[PDB]
């Protein structure tokens, strides 16, 4: 695929005793935060408790979202991980509490046990009886294997799936009874008289042998929000894709909660909770915090993980400044993980891993100068310079990045601090805060 | 050899348990004490009725919404069932408002103003605005210049129903968007094509997550027809309301014609297919289960709603596989009838309390129902377990092989303290 | 004993037959 | 085993028969006078005589107000409707907030109706329509009547139908050999499934097979229903459930909240009163709980002073954690608990006091045994000292990281070293604030 | 009919007034406030005469001094068949209607049109129904035998009445009502033959009953506007009805009044907490009162020299001087000890609470010291404390127990200022720890 | 034939219901085409079917340029969403242009 910011992180890099390795699974350093995240990972994997708030706090460029993707990659498949930013709650068709309720309900997975029957064989005869206008459909299907033969009865969905991807009395099909899927595997009869309106070159498969009908147990995971949206109105399955779920009523949610508990009581389903990750949580109003404080106390509540990079700043919707941008009620019911700044060896290891992920070969002195500029400036700038220096070295037709390539990349592309310095000596050229600018050069 | 089995309360059992706890206004200590001692006996009778099976306190029935209707009901070679559902709320309207505001008469100008606003001063009229119609036909590509007058003076639902995809001329200003070009190719396209699969995300998501075998979780509480407006002394009001509520075009559109009637109309009467009324416009439900708001009682919930019955259903399979003869003991006869109908659902060979030597001679009978000499029994089971030794001693007395007793107990109830 | 199959009624309806050698289409 | 979330160790108020609160009962420790006041409120709600009685639970953070609200809800039972609500939920983009408040007010009222139902049911034996004379006449249907023959145990009945019922019958997609169920109150038809009198193993449509129904075909049965007044209002405002076209198309339109008029609520009240007067229905008034009432602005408060004076209003319980704060929507009005003085005069305030070291220690004890964890005595003393030093909630949540850290060393018992390791790994508000004040770039 | 538990104004059945419009000291649930009750009686006679239109009356005073009580007395003294609309000031800030449109709808809900019409109906007890059908059911013949307590008859029926009798299944011994012109048949019930139950009708079978209708102008506006049906009167989606249909309804109502087919029944609009409107609403209200089809507007406020909403200045009563120039003002006054004790005794009589004399004196003293509403709230929570000890009469100890358990304004304020570090202030600061 | 589409065209073709006979589809075809909140679920299924047919050799992905001019008009919430959305796998290159010097960010008072 394509290379992203956290493409090198696959897991959390922990032992069996929840102890971090210095270099494992794309993560280097940050031992205490990784151990605390492993504790939160085991807390999610137990599935015993609900509604715990975790806050990840630190300065920028420290490894907050890196820790979040490490938790998500170590969480495994079939466990929901909902990642939202702070600004997605504000909608013109949904209230803030409704959007937060849907974000809470997307993170609880319902794993349903289903009994299905599979039928594979050769088609002998298809009879389809339709009305004159073509609305009512019924018919019979005659399917065979080596040992058995059975005439079945079809309904409207079966004829609709049979007319699509047309089967022609000698094809081998596989029928799933619970998912309603018709799958054509090939053709075995090799009919001599073919009225070729088509360019079919269908596969020569063998006729299957043995039992025609076979039972099978399947499992599939669905979300609580998806059951609510399906049960809300007549065409809610479309609204799972168009997002036309406008303020689902509370009665639907109470009945869905009771029915999910009932399905747990028969052993048909089970509840698999997950992680909701809210990045940049300071971009939320005070009403959202007041809703979260009481939405964390429900039976169906995930583990909420929040990331903040902000100090004592103004809480939105109010006129006072609070630590982390969050009110003290939300900070009362949260446990805080603190992440710390980096040394130079960690920056060097980060740059080496990010160079290995982009398949870009670096020299030693280029690595030291990139380490020095990632220490003086920020780390993300020195990570961004690598692909530019690779293209510069590819212009000269050699597949290794030298000091001259990264020096040219540093000259051509600017930092933040050099941009502040260049703007502050040339304030007349740029438009100020009062709208004044000198455009004429003399 | 005494074995005790514990099972947790179900959700419905806990619901009527909490209802019975809150009904007598917090006197559970005396309830438990004088229940252990054995008025208050009628109070604890409901408690053991709930602890046995929830159908004794309230029998489960058909789950449907509340019908907010006044209809034609019976106060008790065919019968007529005619639709007669109405609303209890009546909106009463005087005749004067109808006759002088909605109906035309000689002293009002409803029809004159309607003609003036809708035909004479309509700007899509080709008798006065031919240039606008010609401009619009070059814009749109409509073969007829009276199409815009027809569209502008018909309702929207009628416009949806009789819409026909007629041909339009190429030399016009209307186009085909790339989205429509992508849509039109994959209308009848088969599987395993690249365009067809890139345009069929929703059906693949439907068939991957097994959505035609899911169950309905929500049904509404109250269902109510529209509010009935009455006008005393007017047949015109009744005809207008019946025409609006039961419009034949939209009612035919949301239904279909029977097949034999289509055969009689096409062949025996010579009506072409293009002259048939348009039908089959109702959206398909998600499942078969999502088509109605009525849920029938099922014999899978009946087992699970009692923890004792569920544990006994799990326990009976091993004794069936080991081929014993099991004795089940009771205290009432309502639970005797309930277990009799459960056993006839499971089709086990059972007899109900000339039967003694029939029980000893025949080994095919599996479950004996008894209420508080049977030497052929191997396992005896106390459903309504009471620890009075006077009854238990004689119950084990009427019971060469190994004899095992079983007691079904519920955690966190009167029986747990018992 | 073996239970009888459900009655099949197709009156006034077209038919499409698909066999090994030949396909029919009966219309009205 | 089971799941717990910040509650569910609370089972009730734990009062005696005289209303005296025992010290450690019902999962409650302390708060004796507040529990007694809430018990008197519970008896007032059970008396079923008063309307529009409002109390306010006033106290600091982490003092037991939401615990008292769920204790009142558990004391009243599942029969009495309880409507929990946060003050941020009233701000809807679909309808004005006044209508949301009145909707919750009507939702906090119960009704138990004994309704009779006329039922036709059985297995479909014949299905024969008779044709109209002129099908293309414009007015009228294609068919005139449909004859349906239903059979059951000890019975067989022949039904002649209007077209409107048969449209619903064919919308349910019935066939010959199907067990159906027809409701005569609304014209609804439920198709139960295939009959078991024929073969089963020859289908491909995952169907369920039901036996022949018992009793006669025509029945009258009694069903006990539990509805709210909001359900009646919503069902009458957006009508579905008839076979007429407007209710038929009301199921397909996307639902939207509307401003329900006073006339509809008066007519619904008249129908409910006529039901009660005939000995059919029974009224169960309930409780509306609004947590974080300081998030309301002055308009919702000013509407509360009018909505409390209705003769059908429920008992509304409010909760606040505010000292002498300005009301939202105002600039200069400063009021106790963030609630304006025109509403405070209509409230009865219940104080809620903080805790001591022993109460914190035993709260940690019950939260430990509910979460299925085993703690040493010295670790319990350290946790109580943390709870007094920082917060009760912080000592409450630190139990499960301690349990994970104890399990990861192949142990069951929680010791002091696990609590110290969880102290080091996880911080609280005060330590994080002290790191924030002494930091380089806004940490 | 009209289900109701107990309300705060449930003891007020009207204004207690003589034939010379003089207030009794206690009558119809109202004590004290003699001048305010006299002014409200003059306003009531002004409404009942109906010859003047669009006059605004402001009721202003201190809080908890009988203003909503005066409005309830006026509303109960008007009785039925006269429109009374009660809105709050926050009910017009809608998301689908503008403020002036909502005010116009509230104004037009308070004017009624009275129409009298006669319709002929048949009501009686069914004796015997014979219906004969053919093989195909094309033609049906029938007879119906029906009776009252004074006469019996037999009727030959047609096809559509046979179809309307088969639908809504009528057996013998049912009491039914038949409307011939509309074909509507309603089952009143079953008669007294046990073998719902109502009596057999008496008198003539064929009767003409005159029914008096009263339809508001808002209803005719919604019906005449073709964009929405009558169902918007129940669902609430009218959506900014145009002005032109309001002129047609006004001209048609004037024509019906001149011809003699209808009469205008004006009513009262009551706006409570009128200070919560905007300056645009006050400017609209200033000109909506100069119409011939305008009701009498009663406005209630308790503010004094506060900020008018939408502006940045302060005005008396929260209202601008143009609106106050168009109004006459009724002033309510604070109560005495005797009036407080009479109000408490009336409230206790309405809640079925038996009180001792000393409990009544303690409640009167704590009502004078704190508030009238606080004592009225304690008067019903002391009954549960009394019934917990299994007695009927509420004594002094129950009142003291209720006073100790439930706080008032001043004690809660004192506890907040004495413990301000445990609560959340305006700056968002709190101390939740106990030590340090 | 080689047919070139963007991923947004696939999203808006998959989101709307296809050619159907129900009254909702043909009712909405005659109405105003209102924009709607396309969910992350639909974009995920489109991404995985696109990757599946890219791995077969049938398809090829061509990333492009999104150019935003006068980025000082953007609010801080849109900047936060840009911070989130630049972390995607399928994201293009994005070019921003600005002419201001030291200016308060819109949506804030002191930055
Ligand atoms: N410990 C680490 N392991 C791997 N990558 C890291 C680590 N720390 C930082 N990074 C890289 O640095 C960048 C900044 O990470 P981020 O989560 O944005 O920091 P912050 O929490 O300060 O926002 C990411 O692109 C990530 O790939
Ligand atoms: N009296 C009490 N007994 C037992 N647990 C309590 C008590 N008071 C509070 N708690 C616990 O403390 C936590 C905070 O209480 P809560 O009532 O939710 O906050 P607040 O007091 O701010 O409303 C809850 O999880 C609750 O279980
Ligand atoms: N003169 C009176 N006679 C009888 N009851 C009264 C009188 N004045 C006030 N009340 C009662 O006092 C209670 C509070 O007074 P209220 O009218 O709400 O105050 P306000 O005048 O501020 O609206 C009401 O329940 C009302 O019935």
């Amino acid at each position: 695929s394509l290379i992203a910011a956290h493409s090198h992180i696959t897991g959390l890099g922990l032992d069996e005793n929840l102890q971090p390795r210095p270099t494992s699974e794309g993560m280097v350093g940050q031992l205490q935060a990784r151990r605390a995240a492993g504790v939160i990972l085991k807390m999610v994997q137990n599935g015993t408790i609900a509604g715990r708030a975790v806050l990840v706090a630190g300065p920028p460029s420290t490894g907050k979202t890196a820790l979040a993707m490490g938790v998500s990659q170590s969480l495994g498949k079939d466990v929901p991980f909902t990642a939202i930013a702070g600004s997605e709650i504000f909608s013109l068709e949904l209230s803030k509490t409704e959007a937060l309720t849907q974000a809470f309900r997307k993170s609880i997975g319902i794993k349903i046990k289903e009994e299905t029957e599979l039928i594979e064989g050769e088609v002998v005869e298809i009879q389809i009886d339709r009305s004159i206008t073509g609305g009512h459909k019924q018919g019979k299907l005659t399917i065979k294997t080596t040992d058995m033969e059975t005439i079945y009865e079809l309904g409207n969905k079966m004829i609709d799936g049979l007319t699509k991807e047309k089967v022609l009395a000698g094809d081998v099909i596989s029928i799933d009874k619970a998912s309603g899927k018709i799958t054509k595997l090939g053709r075995s009869f090799a009919r001599s008289r073919d009225y070729d309106a088509m360019g079919a070159d269908t596969r020569f498969v063998q006729c299957p042998e043995g039992e025609l009908q076979k039972r099978k147990t399947v499992v599939h995971t669905v979300s609580l929000h998806e059951i609510d949206v399906i049960n809300s109105r007549t065409q809610g399955f479309l609204a799972l894709f168009t997002g036309d779920t406008g303020e689902i009523r509370s009665e639907v949610r109470d009945q869905i909660n009771t029915k999910v508990a009932e399905w747990k009581e028969e052993g048909k389903a089970e509840i698999v909770p997950g992680v909701l990750f809210i990045d940049e949580v300071h971009m939320l109003d005070i009403e959202c915090f007041s809703f979260i404080n009481r939405a964390l106390e429900d039976e169906f509540a995930p583990i909420v993980m929040m990331a903040t990079n902000r100090g004592v700043s103004k809480t939105r919707g109010t006129n006072y400044k609070s630590p982390h941008g969050l009110p003290l009620d939300l900070l009362d019911r949260s446990i805080i993980i603190t992440t710390k700044s980096y040394n130079e060896q960690e920056i060097k290891t980060i740059l080496s891993i990010r160079a290995q992920e982009e398949e870009v070969e670096l020299s030693s002195d280029a690595l030291d100068l990139l380490t020095k500029t990632g220490v003086e400036t920020s780390l993300r700038y020195s990570s961004n310079l690598i692909s530019v220096a690779q293209q510069i070295a590819m212009k000269r037709k050699n597949n290794t990045v030298e000091v001259e390539d990264v020096k040219r990349a540093y000259l051509l592309f600017l930092d933040s601090a050099r941009s502040v310095k260049y703007v502050q000596e040339n304030e007349s050229q740029y438009i100020d805060d009062q709208g004044n600018v000198q455009i004429s050069i003399a | 050899i005494e074995i005790d089995v514990l099972c947790d309360l179900t959700q419905r059992q806990a619901k009527l348990y909490q209802v019975l706890k809150s009904q007598i206004s917090t006197n559970y200590d005396a309830i438990e004490n004088a229940a252990t001692n054995d008025n208050l006996i009628n109070a604890v009778m409901q408690f053991r009725k709930v602890c046995n099976h929830p159908d004794l306190f309230e029998r489960a029935d058909v789950d449907s919404p509340f019908s907010f209707t006044t209809f034609g009901k019976t106060t008790s070679k065919f019968t007529d069932l005619i639709y007669s559902s109405r609303n209890p709320i009546k909106y009463s309207l005087p005749r004067l408002i109808y006759e002088d505001l909605i109906l035309p008469n000689y002293n009002n100008d409803v029809d004159i103003a309607n003609k003036l606003k809708n035909v004479k001063f309509n700007i899509f009229n080709p008798s006065t605005n031919y240039e606008l119609c010609l401009f619009l036909s070059k814009l749109t590509g409509e073969p007829s210049l009276n199409e815009f007058f027809r569209v502008s003076t018909t309702p929207l639902l009628k416009r949806v129903i009789e819409r026909t995809n007629g041909p339009k001329n190429t030399d016009s200003l209307s186009f085909k968007t790339i989205t429509q070009e992508l849509l039109e190719v994959t209308r009848n396209a088969p599987s395993e094509g690249v365009m067809a699969s890139l345009l069929n995300v929703e059906k693949h998501a439907y068939e991957r997550e097994y959505l035609n075998c899911i169950q309905r979780g929500y049904h509404p509480n109250v269902s109510a027809p529209p509010v009935t407006i009455e006008v005393l002394g007017s047949s015109h009001v009744t005809n207008s309301i019946n025409n609006e509520l039961f419009d034949p075009l939209i009612s035919q559109a949301l239904s279909d014609i029977p097949a034999i009637t289509q055969y009689n109309m096409h062949v025996k009467k010579g009506i072409p297919v293009e002259d048939f009324p348009k039908t089959g416009l109702f959206p398909e439900p998600l499942n078969k289960n999502f088509s109605s708001n009525i849920s029938m009682p099922s014999m899978d919930r009946f087992i699970t709603e009692s923890a004792k019955l569920r544990k006994l259903d799990e326990l009976l399979v091993k004794l069936k596989s080991e081929g014993h003869r099991v004795l089940i003991y009771f205290q009432m006869t309502k639970m005797m009838d309930l277990m009799e109908e459960y056993l006839t659902y499971r089709q086990y060979n059972h007899i109900r309390l000339d039967l003694v030597h029939d029980w000893q001679t025949n080994p095919e009978i599996f479950v004996f129902l008894l209420s508080t000499n049977l030497t052929a029994a191997d396992t005896v089971i106390f459903y309504d377990s009471d620890w009075n030794p006077t009854i238990d001693s004689q119950a084990m007395d009427r019971a060469t092989r190994q004899v095992t007793v079983y007691r079904l107990l519920v955690r966190g109830t009167i029986e747990e303290r018992m | 004993f073996v239970k009888p199959r459900r009655p099949y009624n197709s009156e006034g309806m077209t038919r499409i037959l698909r066999r090994y050698e030949e396909d029919l289409f009966c219309t009205f | 085993v089971t799941r717990t979330a910040a509650h569910t160790h609370i089972k009730g108020l734990g009062l005696d028969e005289s209303g005296v609160a025992k010290r450690v009962e019902g999962g409650f420790v302390g708060q004796i006078e507040a529990r007694e006041a809430c018990g008197v409120i519970v008896d007032l709600i059970k008396a079923k005589k008063m309307s529009g009685r409002a109390i306010l639970l006033a106290g600091g953070p982490s003092t037991g107000k939401t615990a008292l609200a769920l204790a009142i809800s558990q004391e009243l039972g599942p029969k009495v409707p309880f409507c929990p609500l946060v003050g941020s939920e009233l701000y809807s983009v679909e309808v004005k907030k006044t209508e949301t408040l009145m909707e919750n007010f009507r939702r906090a009222i119960g009704l138990r109706i004994k309704e009779t139902k006329e039922v036709y049911e059985g297995e479909v034996t014949e299905l024969t329509p008779e044709d109209a004379e002129n099908p293309l006449g414009g007015y009228g249907k294609t068919i005139s009547h449909v004859i349906v023959g239903l059979k059951s145990a000890k019975g067989t009945k022949t039904l002649r139908l209007d077209p409107t019922i048969y449209e619903s019958i064919q919308r349910e997609k019935v066939s010959i050999g199907d067990v159906i169920y027809i409701e005569a109150n609304t014209g609804a038809v439920k198709r139960v499934g295939r009959s078991d009198a024929y073969a089963t193993e020859f289908d491909l449509e995952t169907e369920e097979y039901v036996p022949l129904p018992k009793g006669e075909v025509h029945k009258k049965k009694e069903i006990v229903q539990d509805v709210t007044l909001h359900d009646l209002d919503v069902a009458n405002a957006r009508p579905q459930g008839g076979q007429d076209v407007i209710s038929m198309m009301g199921q397909l339109l996307k639902p939207k909240k509307t401003e329900i008029t006073e006339k509809l609520r008066q007519e619904v009240n008249k129908v409910v009163a006529k039901y009660i007067d005939q000995g059919v229905a029974e009224l169960i008034p309930g409780v509306l709980f609004i947590d974080e009432v300081n998030m309301l602005d002055i308009e919702i408060f000013t509407y509360l002073n009018k909505a409390l004076e209705s003769n059908i209003a429920p008992v509304v319980v409010l909760a606040s954690n505010r000292g002498m704060t300005t009301v939202r929507g105002t600039e200069d009005v400063i009021s106790p608990h963030g609630v304006p003085p025109d509403l405070i005069d209509r409230l009865l305030i219940v104080r809620t006091l903080p805790y001591d070291k022993d109460e914190i220690r035993t709260i940690i004890e019950r939260r430990a045994t509910v979460e299925r964890l085993q703690v040493e005595s010295s670790a319990l003393d350290l946790l109580a000292t943390m709870g007094t030093e920082t917060s009760l909630r912080y000592a409450l949540q630190l139990l499960a990281p301690c349990g994970i850290l104890a399990q990861t060393s192949n142990r069951k018992e929680i010791v002091v070293n696990d609590v110290n390791e969880a102290k080091l790994l996880f911080l609280d508000a005060k330590r994080s604030t002290k790191i924030l004040e002494t930091s380089a770039n806004y940490l």
